[PDB]
């Protein structure tokens, strides 16, 4: 049956030039038992493929949807799937995710913890809400991008957790109706330079100062 | 259907794990902060310590508060325990020693009045059946100065009198954060004892109304901020 | 106080004029979206169509 | 069809927030054995409150019980249920006791069984 | 007396003048997030009513 | 030279430095003392306020409560249950609790209304 | 995929084979259908190397 | 109901030693008012 | 049905050691007369939501009024249950317990 | 074979304090995370301090990095890791900046680098 599956799974390749060059991507789906994920099927199939999506059911009724389980996910292929800006504005984003789930421990003790470990707390909590995405709702890169940026770039530390989604949504919404020459760049370049940058944070800025949070308050720093 | 027990009890007990080092390093940063307070509480004391020997050197020392009462019938032992409950021994401790004391107390005919501070002392005495004459809680981690102002004069207003002859205090003393220590103080009446001369030809003091009625207005400031330092130690020591 | 009491007019005319611009760049993307949604509603109404 | 274009959007919205709270209940509740519930935030002894008395609201006498436990059964619409955990989960309740949530039917059985009990909402 | 009253004057002058300073900006903030709130319940009656737009197509 | 002031309260040091006089109220009445000075302790008044004056600066004042004071050949040392500096005492409820029925609050008040100017 | 937790977290690229597993009513369906959805725009494009 | 209220008023329905030996008095600290002048 | 006995409960005193939350009878108040069918109308209701309270409030510092009085109530009606090896009542003997 | 019957008595003794310094750094680890660097005493800040230069020490300029940078791969005696990590442990280095340490040879290499960055001995 291990031979049953690897044959199958054996033949998702990435031709050469000399062969034209075609490609088949493979996206298997294991249903584990009580997230038994040392049954021997889920074993195997683990064992065969490049990377695993370990979706849960705990994280799915926490509302972190889509529920992966990003400390335990991986992609043995890595950075060589993402084009350069999303290359770079992930990269900033595992560390903190992971900071933020071992500092969860002290959520309610943000008086007796260090600034620096607060706003990595707190940084943690808008990433959080910021892979969050409705069903049958994917994205473009490029919009992944900005959003990424959002997060990381630390231009939803001013935004109410409980308004972070609602932020993200309405700033792209922005981007689509006003500069739509931002995704365009890095849409067609693949990278966000130094002047895209300048440009997406003006109007982040811009944004923010027009912005009404749920709380009443305004987001602006 | 042990493994679906066994898994969930793993899960469980990491929780607890995580819970129970969460609340060790808060209690480390809580432990700097109260070592913080005390060694900032500790130049008062020394000042009004000092200023009451130098009274006493040319006083009447004849007050109440400084005098042995002849035919001792009661003592009022203020025992100083926690809120919190995820502490080691040490209200253990605390009792122990305050049981040691109730004893000693027994032994010379001295019925003990019992003054608690905290909810754990509160418990233990109240599972034994004891009367207490009055509790103070929620201060127990962060105490101010008011609430030993308090504490103090309630204590010395049943000892000038229904009346103690004697206070006691059993608190834990706070030491090289390693160990602290349960220790039973006699803070009331107070022994007089005659040092040295230290100064002969010394610049003679000026006391301004006169020595003993400032003597007679310091020791009950001198009692409460003794008190106070009780309460700090006992902080740090919690937090310890 | 004169300067002071000058000083909050011209803070309160400044933010007038400010706020009525940003509102009109409200009302302006507003009617972005409106376009946008219509558009949207008409091409899946084609597509049921089809 | 638990979907927002199905059940419409507060459905959908109660629906993910009585989840989320009893999620967060189930993963106290090691703590709240072992250690006691005077450990936790206040943040979290609100949800706690909040989500006992959700998981008792949850329960119903039904029709068919009436031979188990000799009471009536109720009948509740969706949208007095919609509402009436919209106001749990918004805290309206918090002050009427455990009990007064447990086997009964809408909002106006809440009421009755918490009067009982001396208390109101 | 009118040394009093004009030593009198002059706190009162900056005390009130001082409010009057602080009450500008809190005129403009409020000026600020009353346009905020308008513009966010624009575009949002927009959204909507095209939804009921698309709805109805 | 000059003498050196050193304030501490009850949990805290208020301030320490030096001064070229320093006035106060005893229970005796009003007590100025200056560089060198017999050594003396007194208590006091219930709303003491307590005026240094610095060489190059301006005339610093204190509302002191529960203070007690002590001059020696090293400088003035003044004890407090609580004081509270003049760049910081809030005039109005300062006013409005003088008149107080309680004793320690409206002894408060007084202090807190001398070390501000008024009264 | 279109998903940010996916293309962020645990990329994927073209011949790789990445395992979707979890117990049920997780969003595995859902993760595959949202990145089949994604390439509309890519077909859109009418390029066989997009 | 009363017949049971009527049993009811019918019905017949310390501090522990410890036995904890004393504190050496050696170990009750006490608090003085350490005077600098010879009078014993 | 079932009924369920443990050796936890028996060794803590309860006897019969019947577990009072998993322990049911699919006939219900049709195996009982009007009299016992009123009187333990929803007892063991009652009992498996005292079990579940108390576990709950196994460390808890201050209870409220109502769930002391359920703690209480619940503690006396678990008493009440307690019964000796070949010592069986009459059925207007136990409508009285449960009564009580 | 980490044994003084196999590696001799001078290895075993070096390894052992490395690894001892290293378990105490990583139990620190945590408190100096959460609660900050400053918050320690100052035999834990030097020991800090010496267990980041030991563990920067640990790496190494690769012969499988050349292709990379150039620079070609070392080839470190036993001995002369022996003697470097004890004068390590001593405190030999405890003034050279951290920065020195990554991706070196020897001892000689330790010292061409630091002096490089305006720092001797
Ligand atoms: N990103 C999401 N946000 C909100 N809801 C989601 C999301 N993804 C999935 N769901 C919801 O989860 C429910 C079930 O998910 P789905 O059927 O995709 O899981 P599955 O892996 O196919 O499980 P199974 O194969 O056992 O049915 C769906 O009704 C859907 O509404
Ligand atoms: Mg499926």
């Amino acid at each position: 049956v291990f031979y049953l599956h690897s044959r199958l799974l054996e033949r998702c390749a990435k031709l050469s030039d000399d062969l034209g060059g075609g490609s088949l991507t493979g996206l298997p789906i294991i249903e584990t038992k009580a997230n038994d994920i040392s049954a021997y099927i889920p074993t195997n199939v683990i064992s065969i493929t490049d990377g695993q999506c370990f979706l849960e059911t705990d994280l799915f009724n926490q509302g972190v949807r889509p529920a992966i389980n990003v400390g335990v996910s991986v992609s043995r292929v890595g950075g060589a799937a993402q084009i350069k800006a999303m290359k770079e504005v992930a990269g900033s984003l595992r560390l903190d995710l992971s900071q933020y789930r071992e500092l969860e421990a002290f959520a309610a003790f943000a008086s007796d913890l260090d600034a620096a470990s607060k706003a990595q707390l707190e940084r943690g909590a808008r990433l959080v809400e910021l892979l969050k995405q409705p069903q049958s709702q994917p994205m473009p890169v490029e919009e992944q991008v900005v959003s990424i940026f959002l997060g990381t770039g630390g231009h939803l530390d001013s935004v109410p957790v409980e308004d972070v989604r609602r932020f993200e949504t309405e700033l792209l919404d922005h981007m689509r109706a006003s500069e739509e020459e931002i995704l365009t760049e890095i849409r067609d370049s693949q990278k966000l330079t130094e002047e895209a940058a300048d440009k997406l944070t003006e109007v982040i800025k811009n944004f923010k100062k027009g912005f009404a949070a749920t709380g009443g308050g305004s987001v602006v720093p | 259907a042990t493994l679906r027990e066994l898994r969930g009890r793993i899960r469980s007990a990491g929780s607890i794990k995580k819970i129970t080092k969460a609340q060790e390093l808060i209690a480390t940063s809580r432990i700097a902060r109260a070592q913080a307070r005390l060694e900032s509480a500790r130049p008062y004391a020394f000042e009004i310590t000092r200023m009451l020997t130098t009274l006493a050197a040319e006083a009447a020392l004849d007050h109440p508060l400084l005098v042995e009462r002849p035919e001792p019938k009661r003592a009022g032992v203020l025992v100083v325990s926690s809120d919190r409950g995820l502490c080691g021994a040490y209200n253990a401790n605390i009792f122990r020693r305050s049981e040691e004391l109730f004893s000693l107390l027994r032994e010379a005919g001295k019925q003990p009045v019992l003054y608690v501070v905290g909810r754990k002392a509160q418990n233990y005495y109240s599972f034994r059946n004891w009367n207490i004459t009055e509790s103070w809680m929620g201060f127990s981690e962060q105490p101010t100065y008011e609430n030993a102002a308090e504490i103090a004069s309630t204590l010395v207003d049943a000892f000038l009198l229904e009346g103690v002859d004697e206070l006691h205090i059993v608190y834990t003393e706070f030491k090289s954060m390693l160990s602290q220590s349960a220790e039973a103080h006699r803070i009331a009446p107070m022994v007089v004892e005659y040092v040295e001369e230290d100064i002969g030809p010394r610049t003679l003091y000026s006391f301004e109304p006169d020595a003993t009625m400032l003597f007679e207005s310091l020791l009950p400031r001198y009692l409460t901020t003794r008190v106070y330092a009780a309460l700090l130690e006992s902080a740090a020591s919690e937090l310890a | 106080l004169a300067e002071a009491s000058q000083a909050h007019t011209k803070a309160l005319e400044d933010a007038k004029s400010e706020a009525h611009r940003v509102v009109e760049e409200a009302r302006t993307d507003a009617e972005r979206i409106a376009e946008q949604l219509e558009a949207q509603a008409d091409v899946e109404a084609e597509r049921i169509k089809m | 069809i638990l979907d927002p274009s199905v059940v419409g959007d507060e459905h959908y919205r109660v629906a993910q927030e009585v989840i989320r709270i009893l999620q967060r209940y189930k993963d106290l509740q090691d703590i709240i054995a072992i250690l006691g519930i005077d450990e936790l935030s206040e943040e979290d002894k609100q949800l706690v409150n909040r989500a006992r008395r959700i998981e008792r609201f949850l329960s119903q006498n039904m029709m068919a019980a009436e031979q188990f436990t000799g009471q009536p059964g109720s009948t509740v619409p969706v949208k007095e249920t919609i509402e009436a955990f919209d106001r749990l989960c918004k805290g309206d309740f918090d002050h009427v006791p455990e009990q007064a949530f447990f086997l009964i039917g809408g909002l106006d059985d809440l009421a009755k069984k918490a009067e009982s009990l001396g208390a109101k909402l | 007396r009118e040394r009093d009253a004009m030593v009198a004057k002059t706190l009162a002058d900056n005390k009130k003048s001082d409010e009057q300073f602080a009450a500008a900006q809190a005129d403009y903030d409020e000026a600020m997030t009353e346009a905020r709130v308008q513009a966010s319940s624009l575009r949002d009656n927009a959204r909507a009513d095209g939804r009921k737009v698309i709805e109805d197509a | 030279a000059e003498l050196n002031v050193e304030i501490v309260a009850v949990d805290r040091n208020i301030w320490s430095g030096t001064a070229k006089f320093l006035f106060t109220r005893t229970t005796v009445g009003e007590i100025g003392i200056l560089p060198r000075h017999i050594p003396l302790v007194a208590q006091l008044v219930d709303d003491a306020m307590v005026r240094v004056e610095r060489e190059g600066e301006k005339d610093l004042r204190i509302a002191v409560d529960g203070g007690f004071l002590s001059v020696t050949e090293e400088g003035v040392s003044i004890l407090a249950e609580s004081a509270e500096f003049e760049s910081e005492i809030d005039e109005a409820a300062a006013k409005q609790d003088s008149e107080s029925d309680d004793p320690r609050i409206a002894a408060r008040g007084r202090a807190r209304l001398r070390a501000v100017g008024a009264i | 995929t279109g998903i940010k937790a996916i293309d962020a977290m645990t990329p994927i690229g073209r011949g790789q084979r990445q395992l979707i597993i979890g117990d049920r009513k997780t969003g595995k369906t859902a993760v595959c259908v949202d990145t089949i959805l994604n390439q509309r725009q890519n077909w859109e494009s009418g390029d066989p190397k997009k | 109901t009363e017949v049971i209220k009527n049993f009811k008023k019918g019905f017949a329905a310390v501090v522990p030693d410890e036995h904890v030996e004393a504190l050496d008095e050696d170990k009750l600290a006490k608090e003085a008012v350490k005077v600098k002048k010879p009078a014993p």
